[PDB]
């Protein structure tokens, strides 16, 4: 669940 | 016996950028390394073998290099179709141990979700259960919140969510929420609504219906 | 041209037995070693077993699998087999057969040595689910498009066990705008899934839309069409 920029 | 690591774990990049990912081995594995790609829901396909050589029939869209314990894999210019997970695997062993994978998503402009609401079908009310479905279509970024209300009363513990993977063409996400109740208490209330909060909405979007 | 097709997957009791087959075509199957690799529902790729190509016996296993699975082959039939006994909960996975780039042996230094170089072609994979739970076919309900211009309509596949369920639209003729969501496991112990598609709003009266859902542990094919 990587949070984008 | 050989532990393989990859960095980063997951990344976001812009379309047209060149993306570099690294693989490392516990011990020297010489140049016995392969690079695989797995698009969401498809099987792996081998992109690079013997550390640096491109596989036959695959386009010249990737480069790779490395030796000993350090290896690098590069997408020359990233495209929306390249979302997925990139694995390295060693074959200096008879264990053929894979790396943990590197997840590649792509960053795009903010897009607010399109909300739809679907009432329980007449067929399912035969069964005595009622499933109301809320759909959040083609949004970005991935974070979004759905809240179910019945007669303007918030619900908890009786709904479940699911999110698709990043779309291969327009790089958006979609979410489906299912609110399940029994027909008996379903017919006890009148208005059913799903309220959506997203980074692209100034205020929550409420889509709702009545049993009639 | 080079094709690997898996078969034999399905549900099996824990401690039960099951055998997987992999039909190969488009290359000299006898001349290459072959692998079985598995992928759990929430984990990465994990190598399971290998059989050597050419003339003579060589098979190798992973620690998680050694002594309980067997890898065999039939070069006349162009077939690869994975015999599975004593199966465990952790064995629940999608199983790919895969071709090695080489894998045949060489007589070197008075010894026989095999050179495996990893997988270069994979099949689509077959799902093996180990559980004591009952297999249940899904009930399929429409998600009708509202007449209240883009419209959304879908298919709710509910209370089935186990995974996986396949859903297509208009027998594969309709692919754009389709979003089949990951399945969710309810407190029920049974799965539920949704398949959605967006269409021009004009099309609701003109164009027919049917979801084609398959649950092959059930042998249930259902075609349900979505009307306003």
């Amino acid at each position: 669940h990587h949070h984008h920029h | 016996a050989i532990r393989m690591t990859q960095s980063p774990s997951s990344l976001s990049a812009s379309v047209g950028d060149r993306v570099t990912i690294t693989c490392q081995a516990s011990q020297d594995i010489k140049k016995s390394l392969n690079w695989y790609r797995q698009k969401p829901g498809k099987a792996p396909e081998l992109l690079i073998h013997d550390a640096s050589i491109l596989q036959t029939g695959v386009p010249s869209a990737f480069t790779a290099s490395g030796s000993g314990t350090h290896f690098s894999f590069v997408i020359n210019k990233l495209q929306p179709e390249d979302v997925g997970t990139y694995f390295c695997q060693e074959y200096e062993n008879l264990q053929f141990t894979f790396g943990p994978g590197t997840k590649v998503e792509i960053k795009r402009t903010v897009a607010a979700p399109s909300v739809f609401i679907f009432p329980p079908s007449d067929e399912q009310l035969k069964s005595g259960t009622a499933s109301v479905v809320c759909l959040l279509n083609n949004f970005y970024p991935r974070e979004a919140k759905v809240q179910w209300k019945v007669d303007n009363a918030l619900q908890s513990g009786n709904s479940q969510e699911s999110v698709t993977e990043q779309d291969s063409k327009d790089s958006t996400y979609s979410l489906s929420s299912t609110l399940t109740l029994s027909k008996a208490d379903y017919e006890k209330h009148k208005v059913y609504a799903c309220e959506v909060t997203h980074q692209g909405l100034s205020s929550p979007v409420t889509k709702s219906f009545n049993r009639g | 041209q080079v094709q690997l097709v898996e078969s034999g997957g399905g549900v099996v009791q824990p401690g039960g037995s099951l055998r997987l087959s992999c039909a190969a075509s488009g290359f000299a199957f006898k001349d290459f070693g072959m692998h079985w690799v598995r992928q759990a529902p929430g984990k990465g790729l994990e190598w399971v077993a290998v059989i050597g190509g050419g003339h003579g016996q060589h098979q190798s296993y992973s620690e998680s699998v050694k002594g309980r699975f067997a890898i065999t082959r039939d070069n006349e039939k162009n077939k690869l087999y994975l015999h599975m006994d004593r199966l465990r909960t952790e064995d629940t996975a999608v199983y790919y057969c895969a071709k090695d780039r080489l894998g045949r042996p060489w007589n070197i230094g008075g010894r026989l040595v095999y050179y495996y170089y990893g997988m270069d072609v994979w099949g689509q994979g077959t799902t093996v689910t180990v559980s004591s739970a009952s297999t249940k076919g899904p009930s399929v309900f429409p998600l009708a498009p509202s007449s209240k211009g883009t419209a959304a309509l879908g298919c709710l596949v509910k209370d089935y066990f186990p995974e996986p369920v396949t859903v297509s639209w208009n027998s594969g003729a309709l692919t754009s705008g389709v979003h089949t969501f990951p399945a969710v496991l309810q407190s029920s112990g049974l799965y539920s899934l949704s398949s959605v598609v967006t269409v021009p709003s004009s099309s609701l009266g003109t164009q027919t839309y049917i979801c084609n859902v398959n649950h092959k542990p059930s042998n249930t094919k259902v075609d349900k069409k979505v009307e306003p």
